[PDB]
């Protein structure tokens, strides 16, 4: 599988340095160029720089020339992007892109993209979430379908991953975007609509993963 | 640096209609170095068109790229509800490889009233000294919906927070989640907790309530 897999989420104090990984699989990594792009929450894409295949010759935008260093490692098939002198405006999702290649030929554009690495810059400390059940009841049933969910509350920073029944349940799931509470922590809710007759004979577990705090919680939501 | 300007900022179209997106550069860029990307909610960007008019692998034939010099066009012949996303153009023949501000494509559909569900706070949260009451508005259109909280017929304002999902890729509906936050002490003093929902799909406001 032609893949580009970046590292996990980050929390960095203002003034520190972050180094995002970007490991390749499936294609000839040494033949492939690599560009780096970021995007702040609710903004447009911002090009950072790119590196030529084979050598370490890189080229950066003037905005990131002074504090961004794009490297690559042919032995471990991983490209890196290190951003020093981190400030508040650097909080964004950083992507790596590359054309797929075999031993001799390459694509003419960047078609392979990483899933993105979310980097948050703040003095606030990391905090794991509390997962509470949104239990189904008579006041959450309409027709033959019932709604249940999980409240992922009081965590920092973004993001969190929520799946249901280890990914076996996707139909009818709505994971809402987080809101920034007045306390400085985030709070998220994920819900799913299921038939009412399944509540007694089918178990429902929301899988919550907050990588910045190494917090994995499997909360079972039971009827009330 | 080459400036890339996309217009319009947002395009709301019915499924089956033809979408038209503009990408313009402050100077002439080589056509083989202009790319179009598609970024759907919660996903990485996806290469649609490269070389101005060459569809990438796996891209359906309803996507079409055209233009040259300083004016480039993306065309979606028959718009499908799955095509909702932000579409970016990028030039990568002259450093810096600048991007456009992107064009957001929404899908139009018939009015759909929401389904309202309310969730009392769990006993586990009540042990922490806080109480969260959640109101769920499920699968509605248009996105405009009013959610008011009442606690013993006292209108709550300033202590609730809402959140709306992106438009669903299948039925083109939205879903909202409002969370009322009260202290465990304040939550135990009252009985009737209700969220009232006003929406275009409802003849009159719908109220979902429970007694503590
Ligand atoms: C590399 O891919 C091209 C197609 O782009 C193909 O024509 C060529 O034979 C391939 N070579 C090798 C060594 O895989």
């Amino acid at each position: 599988e032609v893949q580009l897999v970046e590292s996990g989420p980050e929390v960095k104090k203002p003034g520190t340095s972050v180094k995002v990984s970007c490991k390749a699989s499936g294609f000839s990594f040494s033949m492939s160029a690599m560009q780096w792009v970021r995007r702040a929450r609710g903004q447009r894409l911002e090009w950072i720089g790119w590196i030529v295949p084979g050598s370490g010759n890189a080229n950066y935008a003037q905005k990131f020339q002074e504090r961004v260093t794009i490297t690559r490692d042919e032995s471990t098939n991983t490209g890196y992007m290190e951003l020093s002198s981190l400030r508040s405006e650097d909080t964004a999702v950083y992507y790596c892109a590359a054309p797929h290649c075999n031993k001799t030929n390459c694509y003419d554009a960047f078609d392979i993209w990483g899933q993105g690495t979310m980097v948050t810059v703040s003095s606030a400390s990391t905090k794991g979430p509390s997962v509470f059940p949104l239990a189904p009841s008579s006041k959450s049933t309409s027709g033959g379908t019932a709604a249940l969910g999980c409240l992922v509350k009081d965590y920092f920073p973004e993001p969190v991953t929520v799946s249901w029944n280890s990914g076996a349940l996707t139909s009818g799931v709505h994971t809402f975007p987080a809101v920034l509470q007045s306390s400085g922590l985030y709070s998220l809710s994920s819900v799913v609509t299921v038939p009412s007759s399944s509540l007694g004979t089918q178990t429902y577990i929301c899988n919550v993963n907050h990588k910045p705090s190494n917090t994995k919680v499997d909360k079972r939501v039971e009827p009330k | 640096a080459i400036r890339m300007t996309q217009s319009p900022g947002t395009l709301s179209l019915s499924p089956g209609e033809r979408a038209t997106l503009s990408c313009r550069a402050s100077q002439s860029v080589r056509s083989s170095y202009l790319a179009w990307y598609q970024q759907k909610p919660g996903q990485a960007p996806r290469l649609l068109i490269y070389g101005a008019s060459t569809r990438a692998t796996g891209i359906p034939d309803r996507f079409s790229g055209s233009g040259s010099g300083t004016d480039f066009i993306l065309t979606i012949n028959r718009l499908e509800p799955e095509d909702l996303a932000v579409y970016y153009c990028q030039q990568f023949g002259s450093s810096p490889w600048t991007f456009g501000q992107g064009t957001k494509v929404d899908i139009k559909r018939t009015v759909a009233a929401p389904s309202v569900f309310i969730f009392p706070p769990s006993d586990e949260q009540l042990k922490s000294g806080t109480a969260s009451v959640v109101c769920l508005l499920n699968n509605f259109y248009p996105r405009e919906a009013k959610v008011q909280w009442k606690v013993d017929n006292a209108l709550q304002s300033g202590n609730s927070q809402e959140s709306v999902t992106e438009q669903d890729s299948k039925d083109s509906t939205y879903s909202l989640s409002s969370t009322l936050t009260l202290s465990k002490a304040d939550y135990e003093k009252h009985k009737v907790y209700a969220c009232e929902v006003t929406h275009q799909g409802l003849s009159s406001p719908v109220t979902k309530s429970f007694n503590r």
